[PDB]
RNA sequence: ACCGCUGAAAGCAUCUAAGCGGGAAGCCAGCCCCAAGAUGAGUUCUCCCACUGUUUAUCAGGUAAGACUCCCGGAAGACC
RNA sequence: GAUGUCGGCUCGUCGCAUCCUGGGGCUGAAGAAGGUCCCAAGGGUUGGGCUGUUCGCCCAUUAAAGCGGCACGCGAGCUGGGUUCAGAACGUCGUGAGACAGUUCGGUCUCUAUCCGCUACGGGCGCAGGAGAAUUGAGGGGAGUUGCUCCUAGUACGAG
RNA sequence: GCGAGAGCUAACUUCCGUAGCCGAGAGGGAAACAACCCAGACCAUCAGCUAAGGUCCCUAAAUGAUCGCUCAGUGGUUAA
């Protein structure tokens, strides 16, 4: 529920006590909260919010309209949070807490086309007692005469990577307000400098 | 539970009453509960 | 020789499902949606009427609600892809037991599919009034 | 069969349509019947008369009398279950209208009573289960035996105050 | 499955005949991801705004808001 | 005028008459450990030695090391050890040429996918104006395993 | 189908006897369907009656009349 946007930074090293702890650097900075969806007006309840500033060069007619509504700046990032209603313009201080456990969310790095034994982590075959089909390749697509078809849904090779990841239950390490920074234990999806998306863990233990 | 597909009249204390469509009996002894599922 | 069409005319019916046996409701629905007393008499077009159905909650089942009545309606390439859902389960979408019951009495083809359009349910009673602006003449069951 | 009715002094049956309703000193409790079955007073008694005589018909008039029984002597004095806990350490408490019990599991069982429903300990080593239903007092009682069946070597647990319990006993 | 409450037919008894409660790694829901070609194609915000063309060329043609084309690149990618 | 045949590998999915785990009933159930039957198919079901082996036996573990179906599932997916081509040997049979219930060593497994099917990805048009963007979720898919230790408590139970 | 042998009083089995159909037989019915049931197609008709089978909607025609049965979806998977 209670979520936020920011940029993924980097990983480093850090100390807590006496053990070391890998953490997800993350710029949460400020977002401007410029649309609130109520069961009135859009029939469901939530937050549009945005992340990234625009130059007014770069910004269209119609977006200048939405912007000016709420009378913000132009952003270039615009998501939207359910059941979250806050008043002002969208910070992680006070919003997220040291200690906390969250819900990471971004867009994995994208692999391309990838092949059953990286996409799938299939076996491939022998690489030796003769072959034509050494390591790489799947088996058997299916069976006879009986389903003369392939299962919908059978795991092959495809474009692999580039998709929307939750990563849930991560501890907020350390925050920095003022630098907009957010330290997280762990790894969160996507690359450096890629769209992230902190919240209220799913549903804690 | 001692599932029999014939269930018969044992002892003078054996009630014989149905339960949603199959043959159930209740009895005193516990070793006496007969069922057909 | 034999005579043929218009099409100035369209229809629009107000049945109540109300404790109507689903079946028996299910039969009215159809015949007056295909061309039960037909105005042109015709087979090649549409000459049916618009059904509007209202009060879908509140329709009637005999014996088993709970028990028999499972729809069936099994997903994509069927690796288990085979979902069940009891009548009774059906209080997530009332419409749905009227309307897939209804074009289970209709024909099946090109045409078939085009008639689906002209059944309109809702479980309301006076909610349902939405695709109420042209013609509401009610025609009860029997 | 089943055929007389006494009604003493705070009744007021007001049977009107399918809700054979039942109003009384000890609050009101509503019940429903058939209605292709009769039932009204007769002067200063009650009596429940059948139609037909072949089975189905039958089954529902025993029922139907003693259902209008049970919640006339429900309104008349009341209902009031009498409940004994057994074994070494087992033992009842009161938390405002909650019934909390000690009775060898590791955590406290707390028991919350439905409406009309109420629960009392004299001695904490027997439950009183007291209310205006027949059922909701027969049900809640029966969850409090659930709690811990009296078993097959020993008798521990809940029982029914003047209750026989038959004794396995192995080792 | 199973355990029970109220309880007749069968003046007793009975978890059932009518009703009611509890009960599984299973069912539906919840968690993560896709998802309105959901042709039944949904909703919300914002923008532009009513242009011209002889009964001889019955809708094509300037245009708005906006985009594409081309260029330099990319933790995007076979090409798109 | 040809439906490639054992085993392995790869890849799965499905039945339940369930090996484990979940819920129960009875027990010659004190407890702990079991037995047996009922409900239950969500996930899980180890690595080696010998043999072409499936099977099975053993080693060492495990919650468990389930039984079956899918052309004894799967060779336009791989292998080629077994069997059923041509060489050669042994035993045996036949006077012989040869032969098998056999046994032994050797012995070519055919770059290009048209349709359906399956995985990814676009182009078109539709969704009653032309556009930028945020979205509800009908529906669908993924996931679903389990041990050990401590606390309760050395309590219940048990003569111990 | 009926009457037998063989066979397990198995086989869409085999071998006879006997009738009928398919073979060489279209049309209606039996969802679909050589054989079963009805019925043997000279051609034309935007006429009528019937067979077996049917008459809730898909689908032609009584959601027919009367006295009953079953409440298991039996109907619409077999025995001790
Ligand atoms: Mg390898
Ligand atoms: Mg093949
Ligand atoms: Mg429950
Ligand atoms: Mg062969
Ligand atoms: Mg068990
Ligand atoms: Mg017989």
């Amino acid at each position: 529920m209670k979520g936020i946007l920011g940029t993924k930074i980097g990983m480093t090293q850090i100390w807590k006590n006496d053990r070391a702890i890998p953490v997800t650097v993350v710029l949460a900075g400020p977002c401007p909260i410029v649309q609130r969806k109520t069961a009135q007006t859009d029939g469901y309840e939530a937050v549009q919010i945005g992340y990234a500033p625009k130059a007014e060069r770069k910004v269209n007619k119609p977006m200048q309209g939405h912007f000016a509504k709420a009378g913000v700046a132009p952003t270039r990032i615009l998501r939207e949070f359910r059941g979250f209603a806050p008043d002002g313009d969208s910070v992680n201080v006070d919003i997220f807490a040291e200690g906390e456990k969250i819900d990471a969310t971004g867009t994995s790095k994208g692999k391309g086309t990838q092949g059953v034994m990286k996409r799938w982590n299939f076996a491939g075959g022998p690489a030796s007692h003769g072959s034509k089909k050494w390591h790489r390749r799947p088996g058997s697509i299916g069976q006879r005469k009986t389903p003369g078809r392939v299962y919908k849904g059978k795991r092959m090779a495809g474009h692999m990577g580039m998709e929307r990841v939750t990563v849930q239950n991560l501890e907020v390490v350390e925050i920095r307000a003022g630098e907009n920074l957010i330290l997280v234990k762990g790894a969160i999806p996507g690359a450096n400098g890629g769209l992230v998306v902190l919240r209220s863990a799913a549903k804690a233990s | 539970m001692k599932v029999r597909s014939s269930v018969k009249k044992m002892c003078d204390n054996c009630k014989v009453v149905r339960r949603h469509g199959r043959v159930l009996v209740i009895c005193s002894n516990v070793k006496h509960k007969q069922r057909q599922g | 020789k034999t005579y043929i069409p218009k099409n100035d005319e369209q229809n629009w019916v107000v049945v109540d499902a109300s404790g109507v046996p689903l079946g028996r409701l299910a039969t009215l629905i159809a015949s007056r949606i295909r061309g039960k007393h037909r105005p042109d008499f015709t087979p090649n077009m549409i000459q049916g009427d618009f059904v509007v159905v209202i009060n879908a909650a509140q329709v009637a089942l005999t014996g088993k609600k709970l028990d028999d009545k499972v729809y069936t309606r099994y997903t994509g390439y069927q690796g288990g892809l085979k979902t069940e859902t009891a009548r009774e389960a059906l209080s997530k979408h009332p419409e749905r037991v009227i309307e897939h019951a209804v074009f289970g009495m209709l024909p099946k083809g090109r045409q078939g599919r085009a008639m689906h359009t002209r059944l309109k349910v809702y479980a309301g009673e006076t909610h349902p009034h939405s695709a109420q602006k042209p013609q509401v003449l009610k025609t009860q069951p029997l | 069969g089943k055929q007389p009715i006494a009604v003493p002094s705070g009744v007021t049956v007001n049977a009107q349509d399918g809700v054979f309703k039942v109003k009384g000193p000890k609050g009101e409790l509503t019940v429903p019947y058939n209605t292709e079955l009769t039932v009204r007073q007769d002067g200063d008694q009650l009596l429940v008369e059948r139609p037909s005589d072949a089975q189905k018909h039958r089954a529902l008039h025993g029922l139907t009398r003693t259902l209008v029984a049970n919640a006339v002597k429900g309104v008349s004095d009341g209902y009031t279950i009498n409940l004994e806990l057994r074994g070494v350490g087992f033992r009842a408490k009161l938390t405002g209208k909650a019934l909390e019990m000690n009775i060898g599991y590791s955590h406290p069982v707390i028991i919350e009573p439905p409406a009309g429903v109420t629960f009392a300990v004299p001695e904490p080593t027997r439950i009183d289960v007291s209310g205006i239903d027949k059922q909701l007092v027969g049900q809640v009682a029966a969850n409090v035996r659930k709690v811990r069946k009296p078993d097959a070597y020993h008798g521990k647990g809940v029982r029914f105050v003047g209750e026989q319990i038959a004794l396995k006993a192995g080792k």
